[PDB]
RNA sequence: GAAGACAUUGUCAGGUGGGGAGUUUGGCUGGGGCGGCACAUCUGUUAAACGAUAACGCAGAUGUCCUAAGGGGGGCUCAUGGAGAACAGAAAUCUCCAGUAGAACAAAAGGGUAAAAGCCCCCUUGAUUUUGAUUUUCAGUGUGAAUACAAACCAUGAAAGUGUGGCCUAUCGAUCCUUUAGUCCCUCGGAAUUUGAGGCUAGAGGUGCCAGAAAAGUUACCACAGGGAUAACUGGCUUGUG
RNA sequence: GUGAUUUCUGCCCAGUGCUCUGAAUGUCAAAGUGAAGAAAUUCAACCAAGCGCGGGUAAACGGC
RNA sequence: GUCGAAUUUGGGUAUAGGGGCGAAAGACUAAUCGAACCAUCUAGUAGCUGGUUCCUGCCGAAGUUUCCCUCAGGAUAGCAGAAGCUCGUAUCAGUUUUAUGAGGUAAAGCGAAUGAUUAGAGGUUCCGGGGUCGAAAUGACCUUGACCUAUUCUCAAACUUUAAAUAUGUAAGAAGUCCUUGUUACUUAAUUGAACGUGGACAUUUGAAUGAAGAGCUUUUAGUGGGCCAUUUUUGGUAAGC
RNA sequence: CACGGACCAAGGAGUCUAACGUCUAUGCGAGUGUUUGGGUGUAAAACCCAUACGCGUAAUGAAAGUGAACGUAGGUUGGGG
């Protein structure tokens, strides 16, 4: 929606950050996600819109991106200390059909080589895109550590058959004003992505991954 | 045709008066009903008995359109317009 | 065009009925007290052509 | 002035697909038995005939293969030459069409934004978003004619990423829903499109398919701009390439 | 007796409505019509050694394409032939010699170009702002296209320089009406505030019949105002031999 | 509409018409309803017949 | 032809003009009918046909350019008349000479590089243009053509090396030349230039010929905008008074 | 061998008005125009007159608005008398 004097979200973020670790000092699982449900739009009758609105603020540090690439980016991935893959390894992955549906679950994402990604379309077969894990390409001269940071901090709004899109927009760690900036950026991106720029958005909720009863949005 | 969405050109704002950086979008249009003098005149001429009273054009010959770019200054927020030739496919990659 | 014949038949100029030799309108007796409560007897005097 | 009958077949399109189909069918039936000569033209050809009987039976043959409209003309030398102007409906198969509103409502309340799916003695349109066909006749076309939105030169390539389905089929066409990308930025961007199409039974993930890209298009058409903005899609997929070797 | 706050009647609104009314149904053209566009444009020829010059003359093109295929700089030489090298065999990769362009430069044709205008790299946005003058068509009007300066701001290069889109010759559009950008802008006339509206400067939305009406037939039942049609004479042809 | 008597009048409801003991929002005007607004207004839902979908009809026009 | 009836006929009565009546011919409705007659609007409009009334004097054309739903018509420029005005032999010419440019036709030459249409035989994974099917690819079904392969003489208005004649641009001075030194915010490293000047010198010829009916300038308006014939050079049609 | 014309007389076709352009004549001249009206009369004539108003003496801009001498009302080249 058109923005609505975000002190209510400020008090909601303060109540959420006093819910996490000040009434339940649990183990380190900080992810203050924003769930947004849209109203007054038909999925089949309207266009299924999508975009990615990558904010550099990060909240999910433990991620799995099995870098699939060639030899030079394999050495670059071994330098960047992340789980890589080889060409014969990916050939065996396309050989065993049950291994792909499991490697899509043991990983959290993916990051491909601008020299082998125009094949993951067919070699690494379907259900990777159905699990929404189509790999993003990385060039022969871009920074692999920076690309891994971007693929860990890149959020994407996609219109499915349901109107209940939720995104890991923040962590419950700290930085109230930076969290307010993140909430403003996410609300701006959703409002600009929807067809009517204000009217369609109905439900906004904050939850710090703990089934907390503090939304107040 | 491909045009990038960033461009350094001259802006004539009173603060800048030099070459600055702009971002690029495409131009579109609107309309108005209980406002404009032409519509308010046409509706009264159209009411009553008499028929249609104005011409109606149905002999279109062009198949394409010129494209206009709107440039917004990042340091001034002063827009500017620039027209291009006739093309069939346009994007801002 | 002009006014066609089935349209012309409604003004009723040369299309009216030829009623000179007709004996009168044929209808039942008017309902009254005697027919409403009991009966009444008449006699048929002639059977004619219309 | 030496024949007495002329038949002039025309089609006012640069890519004369229906006309080349007609030429293949005339050559494969050999209906050109009694032609004096053949004159080439820019948009068709003229057949010559010594008497008008072979000409009128050529008209009789052409009236049942292709959607045409024919008109007759009379010449004088001072005994009368005859000229038969035949026009083919200038809409070919796999072309993208926006329909007039009254015609679309009267032809089964179909969408205006259709694709030409089969050409016969009549012409057939189909909605690619929801599998549904319609038959337009040559006379109801030529009563008030219109043009096509895009021809088969701005067909761009697409790389199929993923397939789904909806279960509904109408025979030979399984209406499904596929996610796809462009082969000019598949290795560049993260831009994916979601298309509900009728290429579900024929396509599997990882290959190339032709389509119309509406999001990069300068259309100057009053029938198009009288539509709605949300109910026109981004991509319309038409055909799969599938080269063996 | 029957019917009953329903029909009926009044006003507005949506369908239907050749039953009826009014009107229209382009131009060029070896007669009209069909066909075509010779209707707005470009190259070679017609065209007769300045310029100008017709035909439904001839051979063809235009309503596009390009963030580089625009701008600056650097390095290099192309088509082709010959002689050599494992598999190698018309033809795969490497080496040398010859090579005035026989290649390439988006598209028709003509012109132009070799330490380049071609090919390969590097940096960029001058395809920017403000307005005058000039050339072609020409009434020396408009539209389109182009040329040379001025006043700014930039790019490139060590620099001199070059750069106001595409090496040159084509690639496109008034009034009225909408819409957009810009002016701590002007007006709403008894006086103010805020919406709304109207103006000024510069672009887009289009008229291809391209100096730019909103438009289907038939008449032998026909009408009016006019203009044209009739023995063969080649300024001299016709008879027996492809 | 056909045109005394005699004899024969086949098959197709698909196209165009004409029709309706059928389904339900697909299109859907004024009036009324709701939301935002200082208000003029703007947006939205609902929405009659008709059209569309579905059935009937050829001594209807047609078609073979 | 028909002549006892769907008969013939007098009088009375009814139906009126976009209306009547029709055993149907667009027939009949007072010699009027594919919309009667009468008066008015009305002296309706006409890019179309006809006509347009005394004498003498002086001057005297055009059928061509551009734009137009333009082609039997207009606007615009040209050609013509009239009124004059500022001055007085100018510096001008449908011409020659001298000097100096530009051109690519006639002729030459092709054989010096371009030397051509025409009917021209196969060589399939050297190409293949598309067209039809296809729950799609060890994918079937089709035909113009790709490429003339081991064929040359042959010649050009859209081929070139040379290149007339005829026609064509400019100059042949006083608004000139030379010497000296003033201005400037332009230009130069500069006291250099550039443009415009002050002062001084140069008339028997002041810078080739011949001519010059006075020269220069302004306003306003008519008609015309269907042309045709002849020598020569040409284009399309065997060819024509085409 | 295109159209009109048998003959004679009489009649018979660029007019008037509103608003203008160029040129000419006249009156006054930074002004000019008495005639809508009033006074008077030998009575639709002639003669006389106040206040206004029209055009001219200032332009430019869509408007709000602003509004014409550096100087012998300038310098150079010609220029009749
Ligand atoms: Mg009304
Ligand atoms: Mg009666
Ligand atoms: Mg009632
Ligand atoms: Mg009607
Ligand atoms: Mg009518
Ligand atoms: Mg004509
Ligand atoms: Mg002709
Ligand atoms: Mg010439
Ligand atoms: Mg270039
Ligand atoms: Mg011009
Ligand atoms: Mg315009
Ligand atoms: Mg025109
Ligand atoms: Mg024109
Ligand atoms: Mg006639
Ligand atoms: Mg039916
Ligand atoms: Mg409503
Ligand atoms: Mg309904
Ligand atoms: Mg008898
Ligand atoms: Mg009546
Ligand atoms: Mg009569
Ligand atoms: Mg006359
Ligand atoms: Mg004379
Ligand atoms: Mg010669
Ligand atoms: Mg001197
Ligand atoms: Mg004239
Ligand atoms: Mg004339
Ligand atoms: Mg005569
Ligand atoms: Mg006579
Ligand atoms: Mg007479
Ligand atoms: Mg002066």
């Amino acid at each position: 929606m058109s923005k609505i004097t975000s002190s209510q979200v400020r008090e909601h973020v303060k109540e959420l950050l006093k819910y996490s670790n000040e009434t339940k000092k649990r183990n380190f699982l900080e992810t203050v996600e924003l769930q947004v449900g849209l109203k007054n739009y038909d999925p089949q009758r309207d266009k299924r819109f999508s975009g990615s609105l990558k904010l550099p603020n990060c909240p999910r540090p433990n991620m799995s991106i099995c870098i699939f690439g060639d030899a030079f980016d394999v050495d670059r991935a071994k330098s960047c200390g992340v789980d890589a893959m080889s060409v014969d390894d990916l050939k065996k992955l396309n050989k065993n059909k049950k291994l792909i549906k499991k490697l899509s679950k043991k990983y959290n994402a993916f990051i491909a080589s601008e020299v082998l990604i125009k094949q993951v379309p067919r070699l690494l077969g379907p259900q990777l895109s159905k699990a929404g894990k189509f790999p993003t390409p990385v060039s022969h001269n871009d920074d692999l550590y920076g690309k891994v940071t971007d693929v860990r901090s890149t959020i994407k709004f996609q219109l499915k058959k349901v109107l209940c899109l939720a995104v890991a927009v923040g962590n419950v760690e700290m930085e109230e004003d930076v969290l307010v900036n993140q909430i403003l950026m996410s609300v701006n991106f959703f409002v600009s992505l929807l067809k009517k720029n204000w009217q369609n958005v109905g439900s906004l909720v904050v939850k710090s991954s703990m089934g907390p009863a503090f939304r107040l949005y | 045709v491909n045009v990038p969405k960033t461009r350094k050109t001259y802006c004539k704002g009173k603060t800048c008066r030099k070459h600055t950086q702009h971002k690029v979008t495409q131009y579109k249009a609107g309309k108005a009903s209980l406002f404009a003098q032409g519509k308010r005149r046409y509706d009264r001429k159209q009411s009553g008995f008499g028929g249609q009273t104005k011409p109606v054009f149905h002999k279109k010959a062009k198949t394409t359109k010129k494209v206009v770019l709107r440039l917004e200054c990042v340091k001034c927020k002063t827009r500017a317009q620039l027209t291009l030739k006739r093309c069939k496919h346009f994007e801002l990659g | 065009g002009r006014v066609i014949r089935n349209q012309r038949k409604g003004a009723g100029s040369i299309f009216t009925s030829h009623t000179r030799l007709r004996q009168g309108a044929a209808k039942l007796r008017t309902l009254d007290y005697a027919e409403r409560h009991g009966y009444i007897r008449g006699i048929v005097k002639q059977i004619v052509h219309d | 002035n030496t024949w007495r009958a002329t038949v002039q077949i025309r089609q006012k399109v640069p890519h004369k697909r229906t006309f080349l189909f007609l030429e293949q069918l005339i050559l494969k039936h050999n209906a050109h038995v009694d032609t004096i000569s053949i004159s080439e033209a820019k948009d068709g050809l003229d057949f010559f005939y010594a008497q008008k009987n072979h000409a009128v039976k050529m008209i009789d043959f052409l009236n049942a293969v292709v959607p045409i409209k024919h008109k007759k003309s009379e010449e004088l030398i001072s005994t009368y030459k005859f000229s038969y102007s035949v026009e083919i409906v200038p809409i070919c198969k796999d072309d993208l069409v926006v329909l007039p509103k009254k015609l679309a409502k009267s032809m089964g309340n179909i969408s205006q934004f259709v694709l030409c799916s089969k050409i016969s003695n009549t012409v057939q349109f189909m909605d690619p978003t929801t599998l549904q066909t319609a038959d337009l006749s040559p006379s109801v076309y030529w009563r008030a004619p219109f043009n096509a939105l895009a021809d088969v030169t701005q067909l761009v390539e697409f790389i199929v990423l993923d397939v789904d389905s909806t279960g509904i089929s109408r025979g030979n066409r399984v209406l499904a829903d596929i996610t796809v990308a462009r082969t000019s930025d598949l290795g560049v961007n993260d831009q994916v499109y979601y298309v509900r199409s009728h290429l579900g039974g024929i396509c599997h993930a990882g290959d190339s398919v032709m389509g119309y890209f509406i999001a990069n298009s300068n259309y100057n058409s009053d029938l198009f701009d009288g539509l709605n903005i949300d109910y026109v899609p981004d991509v319309v997929l038409v055909k799969k390439l599938y080269q063996r070797k």
